[PDB]
Parts: C-alpha cells; structure tokens; sequence
RNA sequence: CCCCC
RNA sequence: CUAUUAAAAUCACC
RNA sequence: GGGGAUGUGAUUUUAAUAG
RNA sequence: CCCCC
RNA sequence: CUAUUAAAAUCACC
RNA sequence: GGGGAUGUGAUUUUAAUAG
C-alpha cells in the first residue's frame, strides 16, 4: 500500500489511460500492463477525447533545495515575524456530477477578515493539455455546511480572486512586514488552496525597489515587494506554520475556546482563520515576556518609547512636588531604575519577579486590589505600564489601551492585544472599571530651569516662572511645544495617564 | 473514490515542482541538490529493433535506447502545469519518447535538457550524426 | 380524528391504558373501546407499576381569562418595555431508552451570559400520579450537537436549576425594570421549557414591599418583586416576544449575520440568547428613533439631563468668547434652541430633516466627512451628540461612549448600545478614528457673573475674578462644586467630550 | 547489526539526517554512507527545521560506578527499607500524528491516592538542540484505556507536575524514612515515566541541614531532604525494586487477586500502584515474621514499647489478684517471660514452635476457635497480641486494631496492616467477631506497694490505699498519671485491651 | 448472526410461559385475562377434503377444520420448555393437527384443553361420535 | 479511532 | 553450526 | 468528499538469505 | 451513536 | 367537493 | 456475539380510501 492522493484521477471512467497519454505506471489500465511494464497493442487507440479531473490533494513540501527558501518554519522563525502573521482557513465543495474524490476551494477567510468565494475550479486531463477549468460541485453533506450552499452560485473566477487575494495582503502587510506568515490549523486542504494562488522559487528582489520580493505576475513576469503590488496576481514566497502541530487535540474551536471567548462563529473561513491567528497567538506569547527576541522598526516607535519616558518624569517629579507624598511605591518595575531621581523622596520597587538584578532592594509584590487594598494606604504608587485589576485611589497609571489598534498594536487573544514596539509585549483587555477610584490626568507642562532666548506662546497650561509676566522666554517656549507633541505622540498611541483626584494645577503654581 | 496515480517516492518531488514559477529550472535544483529522480515512468516492453527517431507514435527503439510513454516523461505533465510550449500543448503527451539507456535512470530529466534536430527527428548530441 | 402533539404518550409500551387511569380516550386500550365508549372487562387487571413519559411540546398560550395577564405580547409592548428583554434560548436532549418522541431542556441560556445546565428530567404518568423524574436520554444526533456531549455528565437537579434562574434575573433587573420579557427565537421548545420554571397566575403584589410580583415561592406560597426574591424558585409572570414571527425567514444566525458581526458562536444557549435579543433590538430601535415613546426613572436620569445641559451651557459659551467666532453652525440640532441665549456670533441650525420644528430657521443636512468636509470650514461646529463617522477640525463634540455598560445604557446591535434615557437612542459603536482632528476638553469653571462672599477652594481650574484673588469668594466656591459634580456625573454617564485642538483656558483668563 | 530501543527516532520522515546533527551511525541518511563511513556531500544542504521525537523508552539502570548508588536494589534491602515504599504506576499515550513509536507519561499514580495528569511531553531534536516539548498524542486504543480519553483535554505541564510529584513524596515520606523506594510492577513504563521528574548523582546531603539528600532544585542547583524541599522539583536518589522479577506469571491483578480481596480498580495509575504495593508486602511479610532485621526509631516507640509492659503487667496481675485462678495459659508467648514475676498462680507457655529457647517449659501450640475451644477452659488464658480467629470467654487479651493507621502502622495485605516497631509484624484484619466472649476492658490503677506524702487527684479509678482516705498521696498520684499517660499512648497506638465479663475492680479493693 | 423465528406480538405470551412451573395453567390465566392468542403459527395450505383424524402424518383435514404444523401448535415447543409427556416427547412435533376452525383463532389453546379418543384418533367432542 | 470538508 | 530479514504464535506493558 | 494512522518490548518456532 | 457481553 | 392514512419534498426547532 | 433505537412540529404536493 504505497500510493498516495496526491494527483489521483477522480473520473468515472472504468479504465485507464492509453501507455502514451498516461503520467504514471499506475494511470494505464491493465489491458496495457505487461510484467511490470506496458505493451502497445495495435488494436486500442488513444483516447482523444476525455476529461479527467485530478485531486491536487495531498502536497508535501519537504524539499531540501540549495537556493530556495522552506515554506514551512519553525515556532522561533515565526515568533520572530509577527506582523506576517495572517491567519488562513478555506472551506471547500465535493466534486459530483462528473467526478468524484477531490475538494476545491469554495471560500478562502483570512484574519484580515475579508472571505474571497471562487468558483469550483479543478485541474482537469485534456490528451494535449492540463486544464484549469470549472468543475461540477457540490456543497459539503452535513447541517454545519449549510452557510456553503449560497455560496456555490456567488463567487469570482479564480483570476480575481487570487489579484483580490495579492491587493488585501498587500494592504494589510505593507507597513507591517516583509513577507506573510499564513497561520494554518491544517496545512493539508490550505496548501491545496495555495496550489491556487501561491508560485515558489529562489528569493528574488523588487522590481522598482529593493525590497524583498514577495508579489509576482504572470502577465509579465516580474516580482513586486508589498508596495509595488499593483495587478499582481500570486503570491511569491509565502512562509507558513501549521497549529496542529503543536501537540493540540480536538478541533480548533475547542482549542481556541479554553483560552479566549470575544471569536465564534466556527466554520466560517475568516472566523476561522482569526481563531487561528488567536491560538497562535496565545500559544507564543501570552505566558511571559521575552527579552530576547527584539523587533525591527516598522515606524515612529524610538519616538513614543522616548515620550514614555519624557511624560513619566514631568508627571512624577510634578505631582512630587506639587503635594510631597512621604513614600511611592514603583509596582511592576523589573530593574531598579527611579524615574526621577532629583526626589526628596524614599524609593521601594515592587515586581512580583526580580528580573535577575543582583541588587535586590526591589520587594516581591503580585499586585491585585482585593488583597493588597490597605498595602500602600498613604503615598503615591506608581504603576507605570502595569496592568493589575483595579488601582488604588492615590495613585498614577500609564495604562495602555488594547482598543487602539494600530501598526504597533496587533490583534492579540482574549480581548487583550500584542502591542510589539522592540519586544512584543501581550497586554490583557483594557477595562475601565479599573480606574474608578482615580481620574484622567490633564495635560500640563512643568520645568524649572532658568530662562532666556514663530508666535509667542499665548497658553494658560505653561507652568513655568516665564510664564507669570506678559510673555514667555523662547527656551521654555520650544520646551513646552516638544513637550505637547511628546504627549501627543504617547496618548495617540494608545497609551491613558490617569491620577489621583487630588492632583491639580495650582500645587504645581506654588513655585512660583 | 478515483484511483491513485502516484507513489510516495514522488511526493517532494511533485510538490515542490507544481508550487514553482519555473519548474524545469526547480527540477534541475533538486537533482543538483542531492534528491532522487522522478520514478513511476511507463516503460514499453519493445524488442529493441527499429530507427532510433526520438519522439514517434509507435515505439521505435535501437539496442542502446528505451521507449517510454511521452506523456510520462515530461515535467508539465507529471506535475499537470501550464506547458511553456507556444499554444500550450505536449508535444511528447500521444507519443513515445526514446530514452537512451545510460540516461534511462531519468527519463524526466533527458527531455528537459536535451532537444530533437528538427530535419532528422533524433536526439542532438546523442544520435543526430547531421553536423 | 384530529390530534395534538401535547401530552403525547412518548413510552415505548405498545398497548394503552385501562378505563380508569387513563386521562384521555385516545390513551384506553382497544381492547375497551365499544361504539366510541368503554366497557369495563372484569377480567383485565389494571397495570400498577408503569411508567409513561408524557410530551409537554406542544402548548398554546393563547388563552383569553380575565384576571389572568397574557405572555406573548405584541411588538410595541415589548418595544416600551425594552429595559426587562432577556434573551432565552434553550438546548435540548432526546429521551432514547424507554420513552422516545420528546425533548428535554439540557442547556438553558439568557442575554446575560449565564449557562445553566440541568439533569434531563420529564413528567412521567404512574399509575398514582405524575411524577416529575429524570429520565434516560441522549444528546441530539450530528456534529453541530457534540458540544452536548459533556454537558449529559454535568448537570444540576432542577430545583437548584430554577433558583438560580431566579437568582439571575433578580440580579440583573431588579434595578431596570418591575417585569421580566424573554425574547425567543423560536418559542416551540422554550414554551416547553418553561414549564419547568415559570408559573402564572392573576396579578399579585410583592409581600414585605407594594411593587409587582414577579417570583413564586413553593415552600410558602409567598410571592416577590425581583429585589426581595430570596430562595424563589418561580418566575411569577413572564412575557414573551416570539421573533421568528416578525415576518423572518432562515436561521437565526442567517439574520443574525445580516445585520451584526459581533456575535457568533451558534448552538451555544447563551450566545444563541445574546444573538435573539441583538436581533430583537436591532429590529426594533436601530431604524429610527422615536420621541413619541418615553421610559420610566430608573435613577440619576434627571441628574445627567441637567449636567449635559450645565455643559452644554458652559463649553459652547467659553468656546465662543475664547475664539470670538462670527459663525457657527449647530448639526443634528432639531429644535430652534440655542445653548446659550445670548451670544454675538451668528446660529445656524441643522439636522437631518426637519425635527418637529416645521419653521425655516432649521436646514435638513446628512453629514459625513467623506462628502460634507469643506463646507463649514469658517465658524465652529457644534456636534452636540450627533454621531457622524468623523468629525472636522473646528468642532465642539459631545459623544456617547457606547463601551460603557450601565443602567441606561444596554447592549445593543452591532457593537453598539442601547442609550435608553427618557426616550431610547441606539447609537452605533464608538470608535476614536472619528477624533483623530480633536482633542478631549479639559475639565474647567469659567465664570463671568457678578459676587458676593466655607471651606476655601485652592483649585487652580477656576476661571472667575474671585480666582485672582488669594481666597475664591463662598458664592463661586459652591458654584465650581455644583459644576464639577455635574461634569463628573456626565463623563461617569460615558459621554465624552472633544474640542478643536487650538482651545485653551487663557483667553478665558484675559478678559476679566 | 544489532540495535536498541533507546533514543529510537520516532519521526514519519522517510529519510536520514546529514552527517552532521545526526546523533549516531545509524541515523545517516544512506546518500552520505560510503564503506561503513559518511561522505560529505557538498551539494546537499542540511535540514533546519526539521522536528524528530525521541523515544525514552529503553533504559538500562545497570550502571556502576563508584561514587554513584544503584537504582535497583534487592529484595533484601527493599525489605529493609519498607517505611519508605511508595508504589509507583503510570499510564501512557501513544503519540499520533507526527511521530509514531513511542509512549508518554499521561497519568502518574502513587501508593498514596494521587494521581497526577500530565500533558503529552516528549523529547523533539531539533536542529539546534533537545526541545522537551508537548507533542501529538492520542489514548490507547481499547476498552480498558477509555476512561484516559478525558483525561487528554485536562493535564498540568510537566514543571507543575514534578513540582507536585516532590511535595506529595515529602509530606509522605518527611516522617518516615530518608529514602524512597518506588515499588514498580514492570519497570519498563516506569523509567521511561522518571526520566521526567529524577534525577541521580553522588550522594549529597541536605543544606541548612545533615540528613541524606533525597530532593535537588534547578532554579538553584541545591539539595534537600523530605523535610526542606520547598519548590524542589527534582527526585535526587530513588531506589527501586521490580516486583514482577520475583517470579511472576500474569497480570499484576491477576497475581494481586489470589491473597487480597480490598484493592481492585485495574488500570488506574494510583490503584494500580497501591495493588503493586500490596502484593510486594504481600510477598515480603505476610509469610512469616523475622526478628533478625530491626528498624530505626521514628518516634514514640520507646514510650509504646514500654506502655505495653507498664498495662502488660498491671492487668495480669490485677486479674490474677482480683479472681484468684488457679492455672494460666501463655499463648503465643516466643520467650519464658512472665509479665509478674511473683504471683501464686501456675504458670504455662505456649507459642507456634519455640522461638528461640529451646528450653522445654515453651509447648508447642496453634490455636483456633473451631478445633482449641474446650481444652483450656480452667483458669485464664492471656492472649498478650496472638491473633486467633475467636477468643475464649476466659481471656485478657491485647489485640492491635489494624484499622488505625500511624507513622508505626502502614498499609498491609488484604485488609490487614504491617505495624512496624523495632520489628515488623503483619498483623490480619481486626474484627470485633473475635471478641464476642470478652468485654473491654475498663481503666483503672491499681497499687498496693508502701507509701510515703501536689496536685489532688479525685478521680474515683484509682484503687490504692491512699484513696480509702480524703486525699491520695503524692506518691501515688504521680504514679497514676504516669500510668494514665502510658495508657492513652497504648490505646492510642492502636491497641484494644479485653477482658472476660466477669472482671470487676471491686475485689481490688477488697484485699486491702 | 442466526435467522429470527419470533415476531414481536408474542414476546409477553412466550416469557411468561417460559419462566412458568405450569406453563399450561399459565397460558390459560393469560387468556382469561384478555391476553391475545399466540401468532405465527404454520398454516397448511390444503383443499379441506380427507379424513378428519386429529393427528397425521400429512395433512388429513375436513372442510370445518384447518391443518397446523404439530410442533408450531404445542405450547412446550413453542416455549421450549420440558414437556410433561412420559420420556419427553412431543407428540404434535413431527406431525399434522387438525384444528377446528371455529377455534383456529387459537390453535395453541386448543391443543392444551382437548384430548383425543385413542380408538378412533380424532378430537373428543367436536369430532368423535364412539359413545 | 482522530483530524479536515 | 552462526548471523540477518519476513511471518506466525504466546507473554508482559500501554 | 479528503486524509493520517493504528503504540512498547520479550521468547519460541517456521520458512528462507548470507556466512 | 448508546448500553450489555 | 370534504375528511382520513401512506409516501415524498421543502422549511423551522433540537 | 446480544440488543435497543435513531427526536419535535409546520406547509405543499402525489397517489389512493371513505363520505
Ligand atoms: C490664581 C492662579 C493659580 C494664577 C497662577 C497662574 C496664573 C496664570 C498664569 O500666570 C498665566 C496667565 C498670565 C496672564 O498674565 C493672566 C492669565 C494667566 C492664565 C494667569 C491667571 C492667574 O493669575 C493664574 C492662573
Ligand atoms: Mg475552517
Ligand atoms: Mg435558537
Ligand atoms: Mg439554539
Ligand atoms: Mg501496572
Ligand atoms: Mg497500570
Ligand atoms: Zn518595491
Ligand atoms: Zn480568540
Ligand atoms: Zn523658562
Ligand atoms: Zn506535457
Ligand atoms: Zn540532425
Ligand atoms: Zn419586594
Ligand atoms: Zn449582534
Ligand atoms: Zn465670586
Ligand atoms: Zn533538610
Ligand atoms: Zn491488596
Ligand atoms: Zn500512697
Ligand atoms: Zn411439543
Ligand atoms: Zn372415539
């Protein structure tokens, strides 16, 4: 028993192939077959007209080739290129009427979202040819396919199909990555599918850039990168990983379902494809955080991670000196590093994990409101991008809002999201009933420095000894500007400053 | 339900050359990279007597050749892609292919490489004698 | 001879019944049956240890007494009572081994994600009475059904089972509403399974308490509103709404999906709930709103009317004395009233068709940043709750966040929430993208008005003349009070609040 | 070429590895094998992302090296060692989907009730090193295997699990023994199942402390014993013993089957273990009592040991005072050991042969209820712990209750229990039928030595001369609380005390 | 596996008998207690002219009487149960009854409250005239 | 049996 | 006579 | 309709093949 | 499919 | 033309 | 190897039967 479905012939024709006309050993029928060989006899001839489909069922790409890069890739390569990664699942139809044994693709979903319905459309045996012709299909039997069968008289010819396929990768990817990781849950009907619309070869370079080619076109056959993808119709060198291959067991809604619960709607290809991306997602990185692997990046994100830093010292050594809190607790800090250190002020850092600093001055704290209520009753406690349940009422948070999505913030599992800015931290589901015992921290800018040197800055929010005559020195100024699209930048991207609601402005006009 | 053409031998092989933009080119790769030849080809039990005229539609075999089934011995076919033959048509599929020996172990391989000499219809460098 | 499928003898015994014991003719045995009567046959004993499954698929509540309230209500009583919908959808088992030809409800799920499972348990006839017994059964047959399979091992006896349907619903509408109204797809199998959970009756009044009684006590019969329903295990008197009968045709899930992509996950009780209610709301108040129908005082209702309106007063005024406006125009407004009486700049009034107010001094206007960009460049524009898809840069905006979830604000259709204050907005699902030309508003008090002169108020946000001062005067103190927990009771209701990037507090501060 | 078990690349990929990553000759692919030795071929590249399951079963712990202890020791040490025994079974699953060949820990069970699921883990090579990795695994096929199948869907990682494996293995053990010894039924499952939580190495000894080194940690590379092994997750040095290599045909019940009737339950890990257990007792000490090999003290076995001789010699003598018998029979007595050595009455031994004195005033005896009735029904006869089917009405028997168990009293065969002080004795399972002559015997102290004079006891029990006045004497006193203490040790240990029906303390006090 | 003999409407009637001491007596207590007769019995398919002997060993039969199968009218046979016969034997096992068709509702019946002449060989009282 | 449709 | 495959049977483990 | 399979060893024999 | 063997 | 079985199809529920 | 089965209704038609 050593066959495979691999290009198996599905007619309903009783015998075999002529010996001429026949790809295989096997595909000439036994009139012909002579001690393990073939015999021309004289008297049959060849058929010349006939039709038989073949099941594109069954591909393994295995291959080992020198200049050619692997479809398939493991869990680190993968893990190392997210924002490639697109979730893939396609249903499929029988094939009834004129052949039977092979599926073809009816719906192909992708966690962008969009589901692409084709025609059923097979590789039929022509005597001079190989066709790509539509085929008679049926839906699949069952009350779970039953959303399959308005679909089988919708649906697009296979060539607008696979250019619509290339434009929404295109659009997805293009400020994201360099290539599309498809995360599958089983690579055997999706890689019948990719038959379709993927075409494989040694890496190859834009045309019109220098970019990484991964869009090519068969009407003149040239390669693209994302952005010079216009009326490409296949996708070059897609990467790949299939889930089920990593130790799961059942189907992919019960896997999906132990861990998440804001995707359903099983056996629709686009919801099943964000279920994928979602259990790949968890699977990788929803248990810890990882400093090893580090991103690229895409845009803007050294700008933010240094406004992050800009906002936490003005608030911090602001609200210290407006209302001079004996002690802060810093929760959540791995490495003992103060915010401000000019601070009359005792320092303790709290993580519930020391990130492996010899110097230990920093307390093991797992912080959650229900218990550690009366932990820190009098101070400040600082909770800069740390996500506990609920803050207490004196405090300061940098929370991040998972609902902001953008080309830093992916998608992430259970209403959480992968925000990936140089190491792709997984944040839980923003929820607002945390922050009732505070308020939203206002914008507001502080500075002691001395002053002195297009319109001069007309603002009430300028907190400075410039700021108390008629006009501003032009130092304090651009300060005040770069501060504003510093918090700009930071509150654009997602991120929510919130404090306690005895913060105000006027503690801070003490100074002066 | 249908009946099963291929070995597992001849999965890798078939796979990666149906995904390929240029399969011929795939082909050669994977024989310069170390994988085994394309098996399950449809060999003529001839006597080994007539011309040695390379693509005919009967068997035509010297002592030195082989027949086998064209359409078994052509890349496109055996991968069933679009043939990069002008109007897209086999010229090997209706015909029989003749192999010499010492190349026999791939037969795939020949006719990707080697042309016929279009006035005598024998294989260029191996039989062709017109120079 | 016509025959219903209620009380249907579901047992497996292929004889009937004795004379006696048996409730109907159809049940008697022919052996007795004689001209269309009986005879007693001395000799035939009577059976005393059966056991008959009786149907109960199959009721009719189209009864017509006069005490008696009736449960299925036309729409536009469930549309006015829109506070007390809980969504009910049922699952259901097959009797297999002594009794085949009835369902049994396994898997009981509401609006509210709550899932409660419960032995499979029927009326079976003995020969003294009808006893109330779990029974055998088996799980539905097919693939979209083996989700039950587990559910067959866990399970709760239904007295526990109806305490805590009671418990639930007290929970979530003891502060909405006086009335419960299940909103089913289907009512064919929640009629059946309702049998288990719901009495009914004359309308009574709660003991200990004067508001209607919705909960029924078994071991005192002692009826209960939805607050002092302690250990009821009855629900007293439901309403229903069947939506299948609103003229819809297909599954749920099939109209489901026409109009919502949020929910999902079909055959799961609670989430078939959840879909049955978004229809029913989508149905009912996503078409148009209507100002002829009104809602009770839930509470805090008259205090957010008066705190949007405190705002609506103060920012539109400040707005307009900071920046010296000459034009303004006001979209969605649909009365000829303006914000603030007096003002030097000129009003404009529009909405999307004239709002009972059939004067000239309001335009008609269907706004959307994709069409309606630059036509208002000059002046601001007040967008005073009016959800358009992106706001322009000069604008005033006032918007409900529908992410917030509280006594007014329920669920709704397609992301978005059910506002139900007064009279009932649905407004569609808040997103920032429509901010992105905006800025929020901070908090502040401006004050004009004349004085007179008590803990001291050191808030530096209070713009009046008594600010300018050391101490802020007794009169403008409370009154900055009074304004703030008016702004906090409106932000705290979910709206929102976004002004033109160039706003500032200092042209408030100049001229006084 | 011969060829092992061990390390046996489980994988569905056809051919071999490169010369190099490939571990052994063995696994070669065949293009690079040239005259017994490996060619490198410059063409064909390496294989990087390849996955290889790595079959751990196979091992042979027949090692021996010098510093380091065996694993296997003999049944003679095994005996030695018995407060130690922990039954060990696991059952396993056999991976599915992307290797076949080898079987994985699912459900580890102990002598002590726990069983402990773990996920499906096994050893992958990789490219770049051994990935100790959850991988495809199904349940065995079967019908004795079904009630594995849920237990896929649950399971614990294996770091939880070992972390468990070494708590429940303390607090069992902490008490007992400095050791323990896993008693396997076959040991070919179980050393596949260790390599997952045991570790082996020299001999090490606790820190923060001196006794023999039983746990290691790999957080820090520590040792500890059962007492300090607080998040340890490693076994450091178990001992072993196989009980099917003690000549054994058949199944483990089937050999469990002929001397037990109380364990059952086949195929459940802990059941199981507790079955290989008790045959191994079974096996070692129910066939016959040794007084060569003596045990360790634990604790409170120098306090019973002398109890049972402080109540030994008061009740026979009190007895023997109070009824004046003429005659007295010694069963069961191994030595000529009177417990009073003054006394009027008669003396007579008795025991099964003589043990140990071949002096002749021992007999030789062996009693049961059925055939020794009537021949020693003059006098008394004191059962001094000999377990007989019956005891005559004239008896002062000390019996100990199987059913308590203690840190002295383990699990035993059959519903009986090996109590294990100084020596280990197996005693049969209490039955009150045996006591159907005899009633408890009633505490009391009895004294009649001299006297000399600070709590007062006022307990009425105390029957001495000092008594027969107001106040008892110090002397006394302190030698009834003495005797008290004694008691409730002896009673508490597990020893029940009866006495023919006739005795009453009212003769005690008569003497005096 | 084997080739069903029972039809369903005699499942009651035939355990009933089956777990019975007296199984005659329980058949009879079954009937007048408005029990159906027992089914399924093998009815020859003859022209009703012959003599009118009770039991044959073909079909004898008059035009007021039918002809059963013997063994498919004896209550032990149909139950499989000891017969109460001397030495066990069935005496309608391996032979033709001849059943009134007055009582052919219930030939099972009949046979267990009937008896024979043993001079003449016919049923006593519907066809014996030797008084 | 399990997964995919 | 020794070794190597293949098959079968039995036994133990899962 | 499409697949992927059906676990671990031990001991006797039977044919063979090689020496 | 479920139960029994 | 009305009613009663049987069958088939479709639809909704499980 | 042995069984027990394969749920609830609604609407169209088709043949019939009865009136
Ligand atoms: C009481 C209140 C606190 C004091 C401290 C800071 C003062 C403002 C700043 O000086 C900026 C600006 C200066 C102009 O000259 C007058 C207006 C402004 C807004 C001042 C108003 C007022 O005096 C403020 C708010
Ligand atoms: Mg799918
Ligand atoms: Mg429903
Ligand atoms: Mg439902
Ligand atoms: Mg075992
Ligand atoms: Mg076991
Ligand atoms: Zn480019
Ligand atoms: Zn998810
Ligand atoms: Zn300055
Ligand atoms: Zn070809
Ligand atoms: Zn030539
Ligand atoms: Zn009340
Ligand atoms: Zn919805
Ligand atoms: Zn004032
Ligand atoms: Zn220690
Ligand atoms: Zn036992
Ligand atoms: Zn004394
Ligand atoms: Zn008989
Ligand atoms: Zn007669």
């Amino acid at each position: 028993e050593n066959v495979t479905g691999l290009f198996k012939d599905c007619s309903k024709v009783i015998t075999g192939l002529h010996p001429t006309q026949a790809p295989t050993h096997l595909s000439v029928d036994t009139k012909f077959k002579t001690e393990g060989l073939c015999v021309d006899i004289p008297g049959i001839p060849k058929d010349m007209t006939y039709r038989r489909l073949i099941s594109m069922m069954g591909f393994k790409m295995n291959y080992q080739v020198n200049g050619y890069p692997n479809m398939f890739i493991t869990r680190e390569e993968a893990i190392r290129h997210v924002r490639a990664w697109i979730g893939f699942d396609v249903e499929g139809c029988h094939a009834t009427r004129e052949a039977v044994g092979t599926n073809l693709p009816l719906q192909l979903g992708f966690s962008t979202g969009v589901n692409l319905v084709a025609v059923p459309t097979g590789y039929v045996d022509t005597p001079n040819n190989t066709d790509f012709s539509r085929v008679s299909a049926k839906p699949p039997p069952g009350d779970q396919f039953k959303h399959l069968i308005p679909l089988m008289y919708k649906g697009l010819p296979w060539n607008v199909v696979r250019i619509k396929i290339v434009q929404m990768l295109s659009d997805t990817l293009k400020n994201l990555s360099d290539r599309v990781v498809f995360v599958l849950w089983a690579h055997g009907f999706a890689l019948t599918s990719m038959k379709y619309f993927v075409k494989i070869g040694p890496e190859r370079t834009c045309c019109l850039c220098d970019r990484r080619a991964t869009c090519f076109s068969t009407a003149s056959d040239t390669y693209a990168c994302w952005h010079h993808s216009i009326g490409f119709d296949y996708v070059y060198n897609p990467f790949m990983i299939d889930v089920q291959q990593w130790g799961f067991t059942g189907n992919l809604q019960s896997n999906h379902d132990l861990y998440c619960q804001v995707h359903g709607n099983a056996h629709v290809a686009s919801c099943d494809a964000i279920m994928t991306r979602c259990l790949a997602v968890h699977e990788c990185f929803v248990k810890r955080v990882d400093w090893t692997i580090e991103y690229p990046i895409i845009g803007d994100e050294l700008k933010i991670n240094a406004a992050c830093r800009k906002v936490q010292h003005m608030v911090v050594k602001a609200a210290l000196l407006a209302d001079k809190f004996p002690v802060l607790h810093d929760i959540g800090n791995p490495k003992a590093i103060k915010c401000v250190p000019q601070a009359d002020v005792e320092w303790k850092f709290y993580d519930a994990q020391p990130c492996s600093d010899k110097a230990y001055k920093i307390e093991e704290l797992f912080y959650s409101y229900a218990t550690h209520s009366d932990k820190f009753t009098d101070g400040v406690c600082l909770f800069w991008n740390c996500n506990v349940d609920r803050y207490p009422a004196n405090s300061i948070v940098c929370r991040f809002d998972t609902r902001v999505l953008s080309n830093l913030n992916l998608p992430g599992c259970d209403g959480g999201s992968l925000y990936v800015n140089k190491h792709a931290f997984h944040t839980p589901a923003f929820d607002k009933s945390a922050f009732v015992n505070l308020k939203q921290l206002p914008f507001f800018y502080y500075s002691d420095s001395p002053c002195e040197s297009y319109v001069p800055l007309k603002s009430a929010t300028c907190i400075t000894r410039c700021n108390l005559g008629g006009a501003v020195c032009r130092h304090h100024a651009n300060e005040y500007r770069l501060y504003l699209d510093a918090y700009n930048m930071m509150i654009s991207a997602g991120f929510s400053l919130w404090v306690y609601k005895q913060f105000d402005t006027y503690n801070l006009w003490n100074t002066f | 339900a249908g009946n099963a053409t291929e070995v597992p031998a001849n999965s890798t092989v078939l796979s990666f050359c149906a995904f390929a933009v240029d399969a011929a080119k795939a082909y050669k790769d994977y024989l310069a990279s170390g994988g085994q030849p394309i098996t399950n080809c449809v060999k003529m039990l001839c006597t080994h007597t007539g011309t040695g005229q390379a693509i005919t539609v009967t068997p035509e075999a010297n002592m030195d050749q082989e027949s086998f089934g064209g359409a078994s011995c052509c890349l496109y076919c055996r991968c069933h892609i679009d043939h990069p033959n002008p109007k897209g048509f086999c010229d090997l599929k209706g015909k029989y292919v003749q192999i010499p020996t010492t190349c026999a172990n791939d037969p795939v391989g020949f006719t990707l490489k080697n042309t016929v000499c279009t006035v005598c219809g024998m294989w260029k460098g191996y039989g062709c004698s017109c120079d």
